[PDB]
């Protein structure tokens, strides 16, 4: 009981081919799990994580349900092994659905069905190729949002993700993003960095999107969570499924405020937080947000190991 | 100054740490709380101080203050 701890869950742009591929060797339950979210999907989740290619693991709609299944696996290979439940849970955008499975909030495969229909949507309000989403690295947010009003230009580009200080996701059509980071390192910016997601979440272009999810989200049980959930668009903790509902549809097309939740929790009393998902995205960010957390991956099978001794 | 305390302050210098920080054992990430960014840099600035060029096939093994002065020798 000495180190109390949180899981965090990764969102679009941690994905990699090959993601998982080592504790699936090591863990029959990763493919078991692959083989539930296939079963209602209706095709091979598992191979198009192993062999790709990138194209198609990039596809929001397969990037969506493939993510979620990597974070539902390695929780399940925590708990199978006997690992305890954390302090609480915080998910990075598509990971507050992750994170809202672990918890017991939504079924598994409701949450599998729900995020695949979540891209849909998100696509069809914004077309494959029409875009973007960049980290704007160094830089007040005052000057990005005065970059951002400046490159509009009659397109939408806006400021979505508060990551750290220093880290700044903005989001739009794809123009209006170029502009927007040529002007923010223009202003002093260190880098303007384009990410590999298929559609700009978070931003006011996703708000007919957020309209249809409203009423996907009304036809799924929610149950109340036996793990704190903290969500990205109010940075609250809600228990009643209206509320929880309510944030999911608003954090489609809302600011996800991230620095603000990893504050909470070391707030809380949270001193490490386990990044459940592929790739070491939230673990990097997280000393910057509170000099004196810590943070580490749950994704290969001697970090697993190491942690449950 | 020699290979493994210039390794050491470049380390120091880039991610901002202090010396008695930058252990042996230490990871970039886990322990010295860089991203994947200021890892890129690491790399880069160790290529300038030692003159060398690191093929970015073995740059992503070098993940710990010891496999950086491992692979400077
Ligand atoms: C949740 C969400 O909106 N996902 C899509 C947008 N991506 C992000 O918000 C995270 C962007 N930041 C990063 O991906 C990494 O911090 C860097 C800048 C690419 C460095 O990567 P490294 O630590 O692996």
């Amino acid at each position: 009981h000495m180190t109390q701890f949180a899981f965090v869950f990764p969102g679009q742009g941690s994905q990699t081919v090959g993601m998982l591929a080592d504790m699936a060797a090591s863990y029959p339950i990763v493919e078991e799990t692959f083989a539930e979210a296939s079963a209602a999907l209706g095709y091979d989740l598992w191979a198009l994580t192993q062999q790709g290619p990138a194209e198609e693991l990039n596809k929001t709609w397969q990037t969506q349900p493939a993510l979620l299944t990597a974070s539902v696996a390695l929780y399940r290979v925590w708990q199978q092994q006997g690992g305890k439940a954390p302090a609480m849970m915080a998910g990075h955008c598509l990971g507050e659905y992750s994170a809202l499975v672990c918890a017991g909030v939504i079924d598994f495969a409701d949450a599998v069905r729900l995020v695949e229909m979540r891209g849909k949507f998100m696509q069809e309000a914004v077309p494959e190729g029409t875009g973007a989403m960049a980290a704007i690295i160094g830089l007040d947010d005052a000057s990005i949002a005065k970059a951002c009003e400046e490159a509009a230009e009659g397109q939408v580009v806006s400021p979505v993700n508060f990551n750290s200080p220093g880290q700044v996701v903005i989001a739009g059509h794809k123009e209006a993003v170029e502009r927007a980071g040529a002007a923010c390192k223009a202003a002093g910016a260190k880098r303007a960095l384009p990410l590999p997601v298929s559609v700009p979440s978070h931003c006011a272009l996703m708000k007919p999107a957020a309209d249809k999810l409203a009423v996907e989200l009304a036809k799924i049980t929610f149950n109340a969570p036996t793990v704190p959930v903290v969500n990205n668009v109010d940075v609250k903790c809600e228990t009643n499924g209206d509320a929880i509902r309510d944030a999911l549809v608003r954090q489609l097309y809302n600011p996800v405020q991230w620095t603000k939740s990893v504050e909470y929790m070391a707030a809380q009393g949270v001193e490490h937080l386990y990044e459940v998902g592929p790739g070491k995205v939230l673990t990097g960010l997280t000393k910057r947000i509170v000099d004196t957390l810590t943070a580490s991956a749950l994704n290969e099978p001697s970090a697993m190991a190491a942690a449950l001794e | 100054s020699t290979i493994e305390e210039r390794v050491k302050k470049i380390i120091g210098e880039q991610l901002g740490v202090k010396q008695e920080e930058v252990t042996n054992n230490a990871s970039f990430v886990e322990d010295l709380g860089a991203d994947s960014l200021d890892t890129v840099e690491l790399v880069m600035a160790l290529e300038e101080e030692f003159d060398t060029e690191i093929p970015d096939e073995e740059a992503e093994k070098i993940t710990t203050v010891q496999a950086a002065i491992d692979y400077i020798n």
